[PDB]
């Protein structure tokens, strides 16, 4: 589980030319959401009021 | 508990074809194709011809191409080889036993469809360098080529190797009228191990009958002795010395036989002082380093060559020389005990029995035997043969090597290999 | 035997003449493509077909670049025309179709 | 002219790339859908549409 | 006729039974006038460690010069007057010495192989005398090239393990070996659970144990309890020997994944997948038209002078690969073919080729086993390495069932993005890098 696991990605994952292609194309869209979320979200933390995502609400519709 | 063996059955063909099989029941199968066809049958204007022929086995025949032969034959785990001597070429096929009838058909379109296009045979002529260049890497292949040259002014002069000159030069005429002057059927023996004698017959009496060559195993050779030398800087000189023996078959040869077991062949004992061995003894009585001394025995349809075969360091080169021709002169004058000429035929006869133990060894021996002797001749009677050989018999073989004229071959730094003029 | 196939003789004939490969000396098998069973076949040629071959090709480009042609007495008679190279193109094809039926199982 | 590839053998030796094929168009495709970001297949994907 | 299944069922039961001793002793009865005896020890190399090391080769130097009843000379005197063939080998897993004699001297042919395996009268003069032919042998065994690339092969790929060493042992080793170290071994390694006595050819098994028990009593009689250990395994490296020597007019490589070793089933299907890329040679018979894609590009592009595919088996490892032998500026070309090949059967055999290795393979076997010698030692070795002789039949089954699939797998498990160890020798420039080496052991398509 925490040492055989490298074991376990490689064999079903990495052996094959194509299923390491195919790991890091499914790997690649999952990655870009999950990093233009967690860094936007970081840069929103860095300002907190300086941008018009954080005003919105004042000047209504 | 197996198998009460079967016999072999073997079989003259009114046209002189000789055919012989045994089943044993093996699950792989052997078929051999002995024909008088060797090298002692080229002449001055067409030597190498055989050897180019021995390569030529997998060239297109008449319905069954190049392609074919190799994948045919390879597609079942197949083999396909051809070996000469100076006196037959065998042409012999290896299979699992349901394959006979896809390699027989092979066997007989290489020995009689043999197409040899220009092309094909043009492609080949560069294999006679590389097959001669392999071969001649043993200093003994140059030796026992150049001692034959040396013996005979004629035929068993020949080479088993294109000489160099012809090399590029062996034409499709020359090769078509090579097989045609050579593989008939009163030339030729059909032996099979894990075939059975009615096909065997079926495929000789459909297949085998050729005829219209020539007859004689015979120019008949001419002994003539001399001596032939060649300056190698090899450090070791490998030398072999030799009379004119007996011809292959008769009562004399085997009393040569029994005096090369005398004398001593080979090793018996993995790196042993070789004890039994004359030769070696009375070697190593005067010689103090590195050598090797071994009895040589050659016998052909109508004549041989016995004496021995030295391998020294090139200033030794004369004493191992004379410490190995005195030690048989030394039998020639009587010196020669019962129990000595006894442990001979033992190793004699231990040594055929063994040799024939496999199957490519067998069917060797009665390929050979069928060509030479137009029999087969069972061990029991082998081993009766030679226990026929007298004490005075070996005395008067050795008798017949020291008084008879020589020929020598050796090849090294020869400054100090002696000229026969000098032994 | 017969007037007809006279007849597919004589359009043959025509189309022949009407080529006009002959009017630079040469024979219809100097004038195939040149693929790898070709290029064997040539390879397979005796010394004599094959200096023979050379020339005529060779007398034929000569002309093509002058832009001439024969006299018409040393023209190539359509009877007189010797596919030389067929059997040998015939036998290589023959040997790469077998090696393709062996390819197959 | 293709006569030539058509025989057990070939059979055999394009059974043998078959899964290999299938996957590269997987790769080749999903490829495309993420590059493009194809709007209508990537709505069926849970956590990727992201709106 | 008999078919070949048919064939094969003839072949007579291989005879075991046990000494009260460990000793096992086999035979196949022939109809023979002939035989061959002898004793496969389960001495080797891999059981020696680095001080003792080449001890059993100076063993096997000292073991027919003479015995406590027979001394010096006399061995070899009964031998050669008998006319029989006295041999012996040294692997590095196995010893062996064979007797080829007349079948009516299996007695004292079984007298001498006794006398020889315990009563070894090791006189301190021929120990003496020994050291310096054993040196020589050193000499010239560094000329053959083969012999070299294989040690290193070994050297490299075991790299750490008793398995790594040479079956001569280093030079120093010979110069400083005693008796003692000679005696230890012997007296460690010389045991008869350790032992076959192993014969073929002209003879009831009913003698053969008769002459077991007569001078084989009492080996390891009352023996065996103390510091008899069970062989560590060999860690595979992975890994490049490069041995540069332009003055070599050929270039030797030879390259192996890590076997499976003896016991397991995979053996069968990757020989035949060997089987099919086979070996060559120049002076082969027809060359463009060779079945193996391997030896036709070999032979029409001229791209070496010789290959062997080869499966070498241990206990529980071994080398599988290939060696070859070229020109200075083939070494790459023939890497890239020898490659691609591995590749090509691990990811798309095709059903036809496999049919071909399987008949090959069926081929090698039977003719293999041609006549006393062959069949006594693969007797003997068998019993070792399997503890069973394998019937010829049960050999046919474990062939028949490997198809293509059979192959693509048992390849894959074994080739398919592994690291290879490699050794080479000579003039070798040209030598692929080892990582681009180690890239052709996959396929970026697949």
């Amino acid at each position: 589980v925490a040492p055989t696991l490298t074991a376990r990605l490689y064999s079903l994952l990495f052996r094959r030319t194509s299923t390491f292609a195919l790991t890091i194309v499914v790997g690649a869209l999952f990655f870009e959401r999950a990093f233009d979320q967690g860094a936007d979200a970081i840069y929103e933390h860095i300002n907190e009021g300086k941008l018009w995502k954080h005003i919105k609400h004042k000047y209504e519709n | 508990v197996p198998p009460h063996p079967q016999d072999l059955e073997f079989t003259r063909l009114p046209n002189g074809l000789v055919i012989a099989s045994l089943e044993n029941y093996a699950p792989a199968s052997r078929i051999g194709l002995f024909i008088k066809a060797g090298s002692r049958y080229e002449n001055s204007n067409n030597l190498g011809t055989s050897h180019l022929l021995r390569l030529a086995s997998s060239l297109t025949t008449k319905g069954a191409s190049s392609f074919k032969i190799t994948r045919g034959i390879e597609a079942v785990g197949g083999k396909l080889s051809v070996t000469s001597t100076r006196e037959n070429m065998a042409y012999t096929v290896e299979c699992l036993r349901d394959d006979v009838d896809i390699l027989m058909e092979f066997l007989l379109n290489v020995t009689t469809a043999p197409e040899f296009r220009r092309w094909e045979v043009a492609a080949l002529q560069p294999q006679l360098r590389i097959d001669k260049a392999v071969a001649l890497q043993n200093p003994q292949a140059h030796v026992i080529e150049n001692l034959h040259a040396a013996a005979y002014r004629n035929a068993l002069a020949n080479s088993l190797y294109c000489p160099d000159y012809r090399i590029g030069k062996v034409t499709p005429v020359e090769l078509h009228d090579y097989v045609q002057n050579h593989f008939t059927s009163a030339r030729m023996a059909l032996i099979g191990l894990g075939v059975s004698h009615p096909v065997l017959k079926q495929v000789a009496e459909q297949f085998l009958n050729i005829r219209g060559g020539l007859g004689l195993s015979g120019a008949k050779a001419k002994y003539h002795g001399g001596e032939i030398r060649e300056q190698n800087g090899d450090s070791l000189v490998h030398a072999a010395l030799v009379a004119e023996s007996a011809a292959i078959g008769s009562a004399e040869a085997n009393a040569f036989s029994v005096l090369q077991h005398v004398l001593g062949a080979g090793p018996h004992v993995k790196r042993g002082s070789n004890a039994t061995s004359s030769l070696y003894q009375a070697v190593a009585k005067g010689v103090h380093q590195p050598f090797d001394v071994s009895a040589f025995n050659a016998s052909y349809s109508d004549s041989g060559l016995f004496g021995f075969y030295t391998i020294s360091q090139a200033a030794s080169a004369g004493d191992v020389i004379k410490a190995a021709y005195n030690q048989v002169k030394t039998i020639a004058q009587g010196n020669l005990s019962n129990p000595d000429v006894q442990a001979a035929k033992n190793k004699l006869k231990a040594g055929y029995l063994m040799s024939v133990e496999s199957s490519e060894g067998f069917l060797d021996e009665v390929g050979s035997q069928a060509l030479a002797a137009g029999s087969y001749t069972p061990p029991s009677t082998v081993l009766q043969q030679i226990d026929a050989v007298a004490d005075a018999d070996v005395i008067n073989a050795a008798k017949k090597f020291v008084s008879g004229r020589k020929s020598m071959a050796a090849s090294g730094n020869l400054g100090h290999t002696p000229f026969i003029d000098e032994l | 035997v017969s007037a007809s196939s006279r007849w597919l003789e004589g359009i043959r004939k025509w189309y022949y003449n009407a080529a006009g490969f002959n009017k630079l000396g040469l024979m219809r098998d100097d004038t195939i493509h040149e693929n790898d069973d070709v290029k064997e076949a040539i390879r397979r040629l005796p010394e004599n077909l094959y200096d023979d071959r050379v020339f005529r090709i060779k007398r034929a480009l000569d002309l093509s670049m002058r832009q001439q042609i024969l006299p018409k007495e040393q023209w190539t008679k359509y009877e007189e025309d010797k596919s030389y190279l067929e059997p040998y193109l015939k036998e290589v094809i023959r040997e790469r179709k077998e090696r393709e039926e062996w390819a197959k199982k | 002219m293709l006569t030539r590839f058509l025989g057990p053998r070939y059979r055999q030796l394009a059974r043998n790339w078959v899964p290999t094929a299938s996957l590269w168009g997987a790769v080749g495709a999903v490829g495309l859908v993420w590059a493009t970001d194809w709007r209508l297949i990537l709505d069926w994907v849970p956590y990727i549409n992201g709106k | 006729t008999a078919t070949y299944a048919q064939a094969l069922q003839s072949v007579p039961e291989t005879q075991v039974s046990q000494l009260d001793n460990g000793l096992r002793v086999a035979s196949e009865q022939s109809s023979q006038p002939t035989c061959t005896v002898g004793v496969w020890i389960d001495a080797g190399s891999r059981y020696e460690s680095e001080k003792n090391n080449g001890a059993g080769y100076f063993v096997e130097h000292l073991a027919f010069k003479g015995t406590k009843n027979r001394p010096g000379n006399a061995l070899e005197k009964e031998v050669e007057s008998m006319g029989a063939h006295l041999n012996a080998y040294s692997t590095r897993e196995h010893t062996a010495y064979y007797i080829k004699a007349l079948s009516k001297d299996l007695p004292k042919a079984v007298e001498l192989l006794a006398d020889i395996v315990q009563n070894c009268s090791l006189e301190d003069s021929q120990i003496e005398k020994e050291r310096d032919v054993i040196l020589q042998e050193l000499q010239e065994n560094d000329t053959s090239m083969r012999d070299v690339v294989f040690n290193y092969l070994h050297a490299t790929a075991f790299q750490g393990t008793p398995l790594a060493q040479s079956v001569e042992g280093p030079s120093e080793n010979v110069r400083k070996l005693s008796r003692a170290d000679l005696t230890e071994y012997l007296s460690r390694h010389y045991k008869a659970p350790r032992m076959v006595l192993a014969a073929a050819g002209g003879l009831e098994h009913r003698q053969l144990l008769d002459l077991a028990q007569k001078h084989f009593s009492g080996l390891s009689g009352t023996y065996d309890e103390d510091a008899v250990p069970t062989l560590s395994p060999c860690r595979f490296t992975g890994s490049q020997i490069c041995h540069r020597e332009d003055g070599l007019p050929l270039a030797h490589v030879a390259i192996a994944v890590e076997g499976p070793g003896w016991a397991h089933p995979d053996n069968v299907a990757l020989q035949v997948a060997n089987a099919i890329i086979g070996h060559y040679d120049c002076t082969y018979g027809g060359g463009a038209h060779l079945s193996s894609p391997l030896a036709s590009i070999a032979a029409t592009n001229k791209l070496c002078q010789s290959f062997q595919t080869f499966n070498i088996c241990y206990a529980d490892t071994g080398l599988l690969g290939a060696h070859f032998v070229c020109d200075h500026m083939s070494i790459d070309d023939m890497m890239f073919v020898l490659q691609g090949q591995w590749m090509r059967l691990c990811t798309s055999a095709t059903e036809s080729e496999v049919l071909r290795g399987k008949n090959l393979l069926r081929n090698a076997l039977v003719s293999h086993l041609d006549g006393t010698t062959p069949v006594c030692e693969d007797i003997g070795r068998s019993l070792l390495t399997y503890g069973r002789r394998i019937p010829l039949a049960e050999w046919e089954s474990r062939i028949a069932e490997v198809d293509a699939r059979v192959v693509r797998e048992v390849c894959s498990k074994y080739f398919y993005d592994q690291c290879p160890a490699v050794a080479g020798f000579g003039p070798i420039e040209q030598l692929p890098d080892y990582n681009r080496i180690r890239s052709g052991m996959f396929w970026l398509r697949f």
